[PDB]
RNA sequence: GCGGAGUGAUCUACCCAUGGCCAGGGUGAAGCGCGGGUAAGACCGCGUGGAGGCCCGAACCCACUUAGGUUGAAGACUGAG
RNA sequence: CAGCUUGUUGGUGGGGUGACGGCCUACCAAGGCGACGACGGGUAGCCGGCCUGAGAGGGUGUCCGGCCACACUGGGACUGA
RNA sequence: GCUCGUAGGUGGUUUGUCGCGUUGUUCGUGAAAUCUCACGGCUUAACUGUGAGCGUGCGGGCGAUACGGGCAGACUAGAGUACUGCAGGGGAGACUGGAAUUCCUGGUGUAGCGGUGGAAUGCGCAGAUAUCAGGAGGAACACCGGUGGCGAAGGCGGGUCUCUGGGCAGUAACUGACGCUGAGGAGCGAAAGCGUGGGGAGCGAACAGGAUUAGAUACCCUGGUAGUCCACGCCGUAAACGGUGGGUACUAGGUGUGGGUUUCCUUCCUUGGGAUCCGUGCCGUAGCUAACGCAUUAAGUACCCCGCCUGGGGAGUACGGCC
RNA sequence: UCGAAGGUGGGAUCGGCGAUUGGGACGAAGUCGUAACAAGGUAGCCGUACCGGAAGGUGCGGCUGGAUC
């Protein structure tokens, strides 16, 4: 079940990218 | 730098825990009563009384001149 | 590139004794010739990366050789540098 | 106010041709040289250069604020910016 | 924490010191340190030792003893070996 | 991700010297106390005292040169050059070929076409689909084609020409350790993406409709924008994988396949048999492995250098900084 | 002249708080789905891009840590 180790990383990276896309503007570009 | 010479010393010593032989150098100052010296100049030196802030050495004899 | 009769005309002029072809000086000479012609090849065909890498390989080889000659004897280093061109 | 026929671009708006004018300071673009860097470059440092609806500022052209004028010196100006 | 250094690096003539010494000063040159970590930030008195460990190591520097620094905080001289 | 390369680390064979490392001995120092050994006394002990070690290190002198290091040399075995050959989708530029898809023009011709698990949206009846001819354009290059070849990796094939890189073999002509690796650094780096300008057939994120469904922001269908293509920059990431860093030496074989060289029936042609160099696969011994398996292309036996790990999450995230 | 303290100033740097806001972890018998594990019902993952309440979906390239002949 080595793919599980990839899925956890995938979900964490996906949520981080989703947060960055939620804030690619003065929400975060100012900061 | 006007009757001052810089000799780059050499020393090898046993590394305290890993036991290797480390090659460590120096850069130190020695006197020249005559300001003639090229670049290279395997030469020998001995200590003196300080003649400047970081002067502690004197050139004694110059061998195998810079070629 | 660098046919036999093209390499001989700098083998006589740069190699030592009528048959020297592997000395430091000879190798610098024909590496320099190769780099010159390949830099022409790269002034045309700006984006031939696989040959430009070959150029950098020759450049590295020649750099090792020039440091070799500068350590082994310095007067021949000076002469070769003046009669080829450095820096 | 409406119509017909004329008059006007010597004001003003724009344009066209041909001339003229813009004290004095300042900044220091491209380019061009020299040097460093490496194989060669990039690139960098110095000079040089003198760009720009560039800067400060007279003339000149405006007209932002303000005070005065308001049967004015003047049917739109003056003083100070 | 990647550039730090102008009395900084050196020399000369001086001054000054118990004494060499940019320790200080006038002049001259532009050098010295650094990736073997300069400069900086944080932490810390250091040591023979003590604790632990089979040792190497790791932790620590309390009694004793040695060295250093300080004496409310900060700056300076005097006498006197 | 890969390579090159800076500092550094490390370095083949041999001659002579120095003796820095290394190593031998002595002298001095390494205070006292502490720790260890032996005694002695506090009633024993804790504690103390005395003598002997410890004080690993350092400085001077006198020895040595086996190894490492410096120096002055030498050799060709590593490395590189030359010469003769060799294979290849290695790269770049220009021109160019045909199939096929789409569209347009016309000829024929009529009521369907398309699509699905089944449909519908949709296309057509204004002449679609189909079929014939011509033309425009873009992209990719069937068969060769492979398990193969080449490239450092990423990657690379329609053809021709031009320029160009690397690799392999053989001769021993040449240099004579010039090597290996490589912190940093630099370059290259699939696809997606970004900028500018072109191009745009087909495909196709987004989007829209249809369908399915409880819903269907999907899978399926119908269209379809970016993009995919080109030029030049930027990006610098991939399960960039052999999840296996580079170099070198050695350690049964068996069997394919790719590129050379060389000896025997040599003209019995057989283009068989053997040896060797370099690849590239499979299977397997020793050995290794937690096992899976690896196994001369090692994950074996060793050496050199680099990168990286120290339980899982938090997190390759925050903060800072660089791009 | 030098000179501590003090004053003025602009920076550097290390912290605290901060309306508001963002994710993380741990909790409970909550709500919406069912994305992965079997061909997990559309093989799954990697990078990247876009989209979506949410897991996710899709495109392009890649891998087998999937299949088929
Ligand atoms: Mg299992
Ligand atoms: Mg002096
Ligand atoms: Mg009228
Ligand atoms: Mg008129
Ligand atoms: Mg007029
Ligand atoms: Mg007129
Ligand atoms: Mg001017
Ligand atoms: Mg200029
Ligand atoms: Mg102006
Ligand atoms: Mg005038
Ligand atoms: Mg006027
Ligand atoms: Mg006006
Ligand atoms: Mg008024
Ligand atoms: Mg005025
Ligand atoms: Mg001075
Ligand atoms: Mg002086
Ligand atoms: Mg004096
Ligand atoms: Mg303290
Ligand atoms: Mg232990
Ligand atoms: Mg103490
Ligand atoms: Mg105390
Ligand atoms: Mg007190
Ligand atoms: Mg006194
Ligand atoms: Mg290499
Ligand atoms: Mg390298
Ligand atoms: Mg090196
Ligand atoms: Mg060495
Ligand atoms: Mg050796
Ligand atoms: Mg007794
Ligand atoms: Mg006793
Ligand atoms: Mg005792
Ligand atoms: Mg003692
Ligand atoms: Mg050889
Ligand atoms: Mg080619
Ligand atoms: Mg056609
Ligand atoms: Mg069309
Ligand atoms: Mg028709
Ligand atoms: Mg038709
Ligand atoms: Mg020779
Ligand atoms: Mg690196
Ligand atoms: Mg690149
Ligand atoms: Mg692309
Ligand atoms: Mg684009
Ligand atoms: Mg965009
Ligand atoms: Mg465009
Ligand atoms: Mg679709
Ligand atoms: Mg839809
Ligand atoms: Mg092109
Ligand atoms: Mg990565
Ligand atoms: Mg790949
Ligand atoms: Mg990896
Ligand atoms: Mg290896
Ligand atoms: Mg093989
Ligand atoms: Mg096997
Ligand atoms: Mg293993
Ligand atoms: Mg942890
Ligand atoms: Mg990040
Ligand atoms: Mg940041
Ligand atoms: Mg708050
Ligand atoms: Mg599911
Ligand atoms: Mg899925
Ligand atoms: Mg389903
Ligand atoms: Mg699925
Ligand atoms: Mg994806
Ligand atoms: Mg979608
Ligand atoms: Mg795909």
């Amino acid at each position: 079940g080595s793919v599980i180790k990839k899925r956890r990383k995938r979900m964490s990276k996906k949520k981080h990218r989703k947060l960055l896309r939620r804030t690619r503007v003065q929400r975060r570009k100012l900061g | 730098m006007q009757k001052t010479i810089v000799v780059e010393l050499e020393d090898r010593m046993r590394h305290p825990l890993y036991g290797k032989i480390i090659r460590t150098t120096k850069k130190v100052k020695a006197h020249d009563e005559d300001s003639v010296a090229g670049i290279g100049d395997r030469v020998s030196l001995m200590e003196t009384r300080p003649l400047s802030a970081t002067k502690r050495w004197r050139l004694v004899e110059i061998l195998e001149k810079a070629k | 590139a660098l046919t036999a009769e093209q390499k001989k005309e700098i083998l006589r002029s740069y190699g030592l004794h009528e048959t020297d072809t592997g000395s430091p000086e000879a190798q610098i000479a024909l590496l320099t010739k190769r780099i010159a012609d390949l830099t022409e090849h790269l002034k045309v065909h700006k984006h031939d990366h696989h040959s430009r890498r070959g150029l950098l390989l020759l450049v590295g080889r020649r750099r090792r050789l020039i440091k070799y000659i500068s350590q082994i004897d310095v007067e021949r280093y000076r002469s070769l540098i003046e009669r080829l061109g450095l820096r």
